[PDB]
């Protein structure tokens, strides 16, 4: 069928920056009769459904305020943003609807701030938990800037693969800045076995990889 | 005004059946087509195919041709969409859209339904205490929090001081476990001046368990 | 003004129809303009003008477009700026 491919896939704009957004078909979307491309993009808003923004390739749909644009004919389309604004974080899909319906990956407009370097701290499993059976440690980066960031569990300084789970928080609206949450997950009676247990955080802001660490058994 | 409003969220297993509906308002329902389109969680957008309202004669797209089903009832104005024998892959918010002419677009959505498959039951979360140490100080600053583990299905609420404490929270989105069950973690940061004399604890409510945990995280000496 | 005006004329035509097309999603007194310009759209089976085009999903929103989009030979209808055209030459 008819293939969309939308570039890039994660847009990170400074305030007020302008942005730009490139999508392209595997076939033409031009109509011989109409000589419309029947090409649009939509916004999907966090929590929201999906609304159109433009139609027709560069016809602005009524409300949507005049920083947005569309342009471009045939296989090649973009869309732009004289000055992206706070209000406009999400993912623009573009959809060709000349043969069938096909949306593109969806970009996600996010906002760009400085480098932040997260704060690691690290918190051992609780005497609740460990009653049953199980124990559970978290690592915890806080507030930092771009998203990419690793993490690494060492149990006396063995590397740990496939055992722990890793979650983090939308951009947040006041600071711009993530939030990651590890949590190794371990048997108490293989939690009680080892000493030293420690998460390595490596990121853009840190000059070296951060060792977070505790002795079990320690206050 | 036009509506197209959807019904509420889904919880089936694997296995079982699920309808949709998708009630219109504003317009002539039966003058354009009702088109469907999938999002699995974290995924982008996917067209499922489309229904004629005037003839009820449905149109699959490709990759959903086969357990998924168009129905129709233009005496109430509204759409259907049927899974059966529903699989894991399922979970995802299903929209129903408008498709307008001579633009060939979707000017008017739903707000989606939330269709989730899972074999687990229903459980009631688990709420331990991640205690502040000198392994949680940063510049005067130190981190506390709750780990809420094993509870299906979402959501769970967290708050923190019954609402009262909003600066420097962070609540993760809940991980799904190997076990087919949820967890995620609710942190704050709080100036460590005040662990003497301020008192956090965590209030997690649980609905589809009925179960309301207010867990105080003490700092470990 | 006759035959061998037929482009002035058209020319006149489509900018008729603009004004009605204009005045009819504008206001919601101008009745006859959105008779003349659902009378234009069935006549010569079109939808929107080629120079006001964000005006079109305006134009849909009054209704003034007779045709659904159950049809697929309906979803991609012709501006009335061609079907005027076409109306004034001896083909399409």
């Amino acid at each position: 069928d008819i293939v969309m491919t939308q570039s890039p896939l994660s847009l990170p704009v400074t305030p007020g920056e302008p942005a730009s957004i490139s999508c392209k078909s595997s076939q033409s979307l031009l109509h011989s009769r109409t000589r419309k491309n029947y090409l649009a993009w939509y916004l999907q808003k966090p929590g929201q459904s999906p609304q159109l923004l433009i139609y027709w390739a560069s016809t602005r749909e009524s409300g949507v305020p005049d920083r947005f644009s569309g342009s471009g004919s045939g296989t090649d389309f973009t869309l732009k943003i004289s000055r992206v604004e706070a209000e406009d974080v999400g993912v623009y899909y573009c959809k060709q609807s000349y043969n069938l319906y096909a949306f593109g990956q969806g970009t996600k407009l996010e906002i760009k701030r400085t480098v932040a370097a997260p704060s690691v701290f690290i918190f051992p499993p609780s005497d609740e938990q460990l009653k049953s059976g199980t124990a559970s440690v978290v690592c915890l980066l806080n507030n930092f800037y771009p998203r990419e960031a690793k993490v690494q569990w060492k149990v006396d300084n063995a590397l740990q693969s496939g055992n722990s789970q890793e979650s983090v928080t939308e951009q947040d609206s006041k600071d711009s800045t993530y939030s990651l949450s590890s949590t190794l997950t371990l048997s108490k009676a293989d939690y009680e076995k080892h000493k030293v247990y420690a998460c390595e955080v490596t990121h853009q802001g840190l000059s070296s990889p951060v060792t977070k660490s505790f002795n079990r058994g320690e206050c | 005004q036009v509506q197209l409003v959807q019904s509420g969220s889904e919880l089936k297993k694997p296995g079982a059946s699920v309808k949709v509906s998708c009630k219109a308002s504003g317009y002539t329902f039966t003058d354009d087509s009702i088109h469907w389109v999938r999002q699995a969680p974290g995924q982008g957008l996917e067209w499922m195919g489309w229904i004629n309202t005037e003839t009820g004669e449905p149109t699959y797209a490709d990759d959903f041709k086969g357990r998924f089903v168009f129905s129709l009832d233009t005496s109430v104005s509204t759409a259907y969409l049927q899974i059966s024998s529903l699989k894991a892959e399922d979970t995802a918010v299903y929209y129903c859209a408008r498709l307008s002419p001579v633009v060939v677009i979707f000017i008017y959505w739903g707000q989606g339904t939330l269709v989730t498959v899972s074999s687990a039951s229903t459980k009631g979360p688990s709420v331990f205490p991640l205690a502040p140490s000198s392994k949680s100080t940063s510049g005067g600053t130190a981190a506390l929090g709750c780990l809420v583990k094993d509870y299906f299905p979402e959501p769970v609420t967290v708050s923190w001081n019954s609402g009262a404490l909003t600066s420097g929270v962070h609540t993760f989105p809940a991980v799904l476990q190997s076990s087919g069950l949820y967890s995620l973690s609710s942190v704050v940061t709080v100036p460590s001046s005040s662990l003497g004399t301020q008192t956090y604890i965590c209030n997690v409510n649980h609905k589809p368990s009925n179960t309301k945990v207010d867990k105080k995280v003490e700092p470990k000496s | 003004t006759g035959f061998v005006n037929k482009d002035q004329i058209a020319k006149d035509v489509k900018q008729f129809y603009d004004q009605a097309l204009q005045q009819a999603v504008v206001d919601d007194d101008a009745n006859n303009a959105k008779a003349v310009v659902k009378t234009f759209h069935e006549t010569l089976d079109c939808c929107g003008s080629s120079t006001l085009t964000a005006l079109t999903t305006s134009v849909l929103k009054n209704n003034l477009c007779p045709s659904g989009s159950n049809i697929i030979s309906n979803l991609f209808k012709e501006d009335c700026h061609q079907k005027i055209d076409d109306l004034f030459s001896g083909s399409h």
